[PDB]
């Protein structure tokens, strides 16, 4: 229950318990601060925050002091200046004279309150000098300066606490302590980046980013993550045409600070091997093109080829847009065809959870909701992998509550105990009508999270029907209020396709293809696309996909159009523009409006208010941005997707398989990247800077 | 000074097995039974203490087998042997002469017993001799300010010294049995005064069932 006290004059009202700098936050007054963080525990080692209080003779910790009925705080009076005065001066004493080569320079928390709260000049002048400190190695993403150190325990905190890593530590004592590896070891983790962040000094700093650019220099755009489907909010700093740096961005029901290391560094990807100019194939050679002659060339392979009904195949990858996928669609149908596919393994045919609800291929016990959480089970996913900052609100949910977890797929090294107890369907319903089932049963939010990997199988509808019958059999995984049936995609673009309807007939299912878009798609196998076929990659980089083409369309980057993004939970994000396509690359739906013109038919709608228009005509929730939607239609959803037409099928024995063998290097962006590259060279687990021999 | 950071060598890395003896493996668990079932880090300070005295000096090896042991992770047990200062995590000699020189051995004279031991051993602090013999560290207040000066060798004091007798001291730990603990040449025996006691005079004391109150 709240109270009431006392700030400067202003009376607030905050829980019991609650920190005093909680307090002065939400009344307004500004409090200094190094070590405190609101998303890490309570550290008080900077003594920065010391104010006043009258029933205290020495000056206290805001950071943590618990707040108290009726007490009165003062953050003005001359002790307290006196004392922001005196740590600042320690602060600096041994402080290296770095902030010209220092690329937190701008940004600085130290340099901003030593000019606030501190004095103008220093007195320590002694003969003997300042304090050094070795560099530490821990990894080809972090780069250390660590005579820059404050010893404020952020990244220690982060590593330990919110990622799992407890490598990093606090080694020595005194004026000698260091923090860093005790011998040479890398900081593995997915979440590495954030540390960077996290110290308000230049001691961790970012390594490709090393000494690019300085803040002032940058324009700032609040844009949406790609490479996950968690939909990440992030801002892009930009210095003109080249993207500098992606950096996290605030959103508590989403990411909550965080970003993980592919979302942060594959940024390196959108300079290099991207495609700027249209190619045509004339043999084993790509020849530079324009775009007449290129949509010229698409237009009379159409014409030559005669593609009857559902011979023209759409494939969409991860990383695109819903524009451009309802574009591509609408094209596709106006063309005759019914073959709208994803890039997944069993892309070809529908999904055996349906697209029916939405329900069916979304986490709809929210973001939100794993912070509610009692029982968990992980049906082949790996969240370190697969949304590595949902495994952090896993682990954080775990740390503090009762949360039980289990896991039916591959032993999962993961960032909390896992209780595994199967990698089969078998083993699934053994455990689902066994032990873990009535902990499932007796719990009042339990989670069932269903990875993609289950979607990419042949034998998908047998776990979906199981799952489906436990899910309405039981009533606490679906309730009026709570709904524990959750698929986690993996990539961007998955949920906005189902939502628009981009899955194909089984008239199409079976179909050998004469023309194959290919949208952004670079999972293709070579097997998927026949020898004789016409193909058309649209798309940014040239890693996969553009290798198959035919012909290649230059597209534009997440950094370089406004779209809309759907994650998992189905929120609708819209991106902004950073920066404009290099060179002759285009808008994507541009491009399709442009071809379909050049083909007999020709889209309805010619700028972007149209497209929101068509958007709100196929689905209305991917133009109410950041909502997230509750359903009306579980019972109904489960019932006649999930377990309806796939009692038919079979379950296999054979056991489930990682999905993503690499976290780095999972699209065309990351595996254009050299800095992903090197990240996978390291952090493999055969090297002996990732493994401590515990 | 303190060092904080670790570089492998042959004879220092990971690589290198360690294992508690099954002596040390009785009495370590004896250990773990001192503490809680779930809060068996505990026991991290005592059982690396029993590997640092296995094998003489707290390795890298041993960090990381207590780590196992409890299953704790490794970087918490270096935090640990990097605080702690008796943790030795450099290869020692023979006999560690640990010599204060806070102020009161200094009043008293700390300074002409280092000098005594650098001239006689030919070694600065921090410094291990050509024979493996004496590891020599000047150390702070170990706790017998009034019998001072005063030194440790590998845990046992010798106390209200003198150049000469520390001198010899080490010359006959270099060589044959070493003296027992203890004010040098038994000029006092503890506490006392060394004109002799002038408080505890009796040879049978006072027992307190005599004088308990009137309750009870
Ligand atoms: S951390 Fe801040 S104050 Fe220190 S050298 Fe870098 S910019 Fe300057
Ligand atoms: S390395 Fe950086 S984040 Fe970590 S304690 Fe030092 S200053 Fe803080
Ligand atoms: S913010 Fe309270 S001591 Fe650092
Ligand atoms: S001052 Fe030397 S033993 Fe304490």
């Amino acid at each position: 229950a709240e109270i009431e006290l006392t700030i400067d004059g202003h009376k607030v009202s905050i829980e019991a318990g609650s920190a005093l700098i909680q307090a002065c936050e939400k009344a307004g007054v500004t409090v200094p601060r190094y070590c405190y963080h609101d998303k890490l525990a309570i550290a008080g080692n900077c003594r920065m925050c010391l104010v006043d209080v009258e029933r205290a003779p020495k000056p206290v910790a805001s950071c943590a002091y618990p707040v108290a009925p009726g007490m009165v705080v003062r953050t003005d009076t001359e002790r307290v200046k006196q004392a922001r005065e005196n740590v600042m001066e320690m602060m600096l004493q041994n402080h290296p004279l770095d902030c010209p080569v220092c690329d937190q320079g701008g940004e600085c928390d130290l340099q901003d309150q030593s000019m606030r709260y501190g004095r103008d000049r220093g007195r320590f002048t002694e003969i003997t000098g300042k304090r050094s400190t070795e560099d530490k190695n821990i990894g080809p993403l972090v780069k250390t300066s660590m005579n820059r150190c404050i010893h404020c325990t952020r990244c220690v905190r982060f590593a330990n606490d919110i990622a799992g890593a407890p490598e990093l530590g606090s080694s020595g004592r005194g004026n000698d302590m260091q923090i860093g590896t005790y011998l040479e070891k890398n900081l593995n983790t997915e979440l590495s980046g954030n540390v960077i962040d996290l110290c308000p000094v230049g001691a961790l700093t970012n390594k490709p980013y090393a000494f690019r650019a300085r803040p002032w220099e940058l324009k700032k755009t609040e844009s949406i993550d790609v490479m996950d489907a968690v939909g990440s909010n992030i801002r892009i700093d930009s210095k003109g045409v080249e993207v500098m740096r992606v950096i996290p961005r605030v959103h508590e029901d989403v990411n909550e600070e965080w970003i993980n290391d592919k979302s942060r560094f594959a940024c390196d990807g959108l300079k290099t091997q991207r495609l700027t100019t249209p190619l045509i194939r004339v043999g084993d050679k790509f020849v530079n093109a324009t775009w007449d002659d290129a949509l010229s060339t698409i237009a009379k392979a159409y014409q030559q080829k005669a593609p009857k009904g559902d011979e023209f195949k759409a494939v969409a990858g991860a990383l695109v847009e819903v524009e451009s996928m309802v574009a591509l669609k609408d094209m596709t149908n106006a063309l005759g065809s019914e073959n709208t596919t994803t890039d997944t393994p069993n892309g070809n045919s529908a999904p055996a959870h349906g697209i029916t609800f939405r329900s069916n291929y979304l986490f709809n016990s929210s973001i939100a909701g794993i912070e509610d959480a009692d029982a968990i089970l992980l049906v082949g996913t790996n969240p370190r992998r697969e949304a590595a900052v949902m495994n952090a609100r896993i682990r954080k949910a775990w740390l503090r509550q009762e949360l039980e977890i289990a896991s039916v797929g591959p032993t999962l090294d993961a960032t909390f105990d896992v209780a595994e107890l199967g990698n089969t369907h078998a083993d699934l319903e053994k455990a689902l009508s066994g032990e873990f089932g009535e902990v499932l049963k007796n719990a009042k939010n339990p989670l069932i999270i269903v990875g993609s990997g289950i979607t990419d199988r042949e034998d998908a509808g047998a776990f979906f029907n199981t799952i489906g019958k436990f899910v309405e059999s039981t009533p606490s995984v679906l309730n009026e209020n709570w709904n524990g049936y959750n698929v986690l995609q993996r990539s961007a673009s998955r949920a906005g396709a189902y939502d628009i309807g981009f899955t194909p007939s089984d008239e199409a299912s079976k179909t050998t293809p004469k023309m194959v878009w290919l949208l952004g798609a670079d999972e293709v196998a070579a097997s998927d696309i026949p020898a004789d076929a016409f193909v058309v990659y649209q798309g940014h980089n040239g890693d996969v996909g553009a290798q198959f083409a035919d012909v290649v369309l230059p597209g534009a980057a997440y950094t370089e159009k406004a779209g809309t993004y759907v994650n998992t939970e189905g929120r609708s994000q819209i991106s902004r523009a950073a920066t404009g396509p290099p060179g002759g690359a285009r808008e994507d739906w541009k491009i399709l409006r442009a071809v379909s013109e050049y083909l007999g038919v020709a889209l309805p709608y010619e700028d972007a208010y149209e497209v929101r228009d068509r958007l709100a005509e196929i689905s209305p929730s991917l133009v109410r941005y950041d909502l997230v939607e509750p359903t009306v239609f579980g019972d109904v959803a489960v019932q006649h997707s999930l377990v309806g037409p796939n009692g038919s099928v079979t379950p296999s024995s054979a056991p489930l398989t990682e999905t993503i063998e690499n976290f780095y290097m999972t699209d065309s962006i990351s595996r254009s990247s050299p800095t992903m590259a090197k990240s996978s060279i390291a952090f493999n687990k055969d090297n002996k800077k990732n493994q401590a021999f515990a | 000074h303190i060092v904080s950071v670790h570089r492998n060598t042959e004879n220092n890395n990971p690589s290198i097995p360690f294992e508690f003896s099954p002596e040390n493996m009785k009495r370590a668990e004896e250990v773990i039974a001192k503490y809680p079932p779930q809060y068996k880090k505990a026991a991290v300070m005592p059982l690396l203490d029993i590997g640092q005295r296995q094998l003489g000096y707290t390795s890298i090896s041993v960090m990381n087998y207590v780590a196992k042991l409890l299953e704790m992770p490794p970087m918490r047990v270096y935090e640990v042997a990097t605080f702690y200062t008796m943790y030795n995590r450099t290869p020692m000699g023979r006999y560690h002469l640990q010599i204060c020189t806070t102020t009161p051995c200094q009043l008293c004279g700390s300074d002409g017993i280092m000098e005594a031991v650098q001239n006689t051993l030919n070694i600065k602090p921090g410094e291990t001799t050509k024979d493996n013999l004496f590891t020599l560290s000047e150390v702070e207040c170990l706790g017998a300010c009034v019998n001072a000066p005063m030194m440790a060798i590998n845990d046992d004091y010798y106390e209200d010294l003198t150049p000469e007798g520390t001198v010899k001291l080490l010359e006959d730990c270099k060589a044959g049995k070493m003296p027992t603990p203890g004010p040098e040449n038994h000029v006092r025996r503890d506490c006392e005064p060394a004109s002799g006691q002038k408080v505890l005079l009796s040879k049978e004391p006072h027992n307190v069932a005599d004088f308990l109150q009137e309750g009870i």
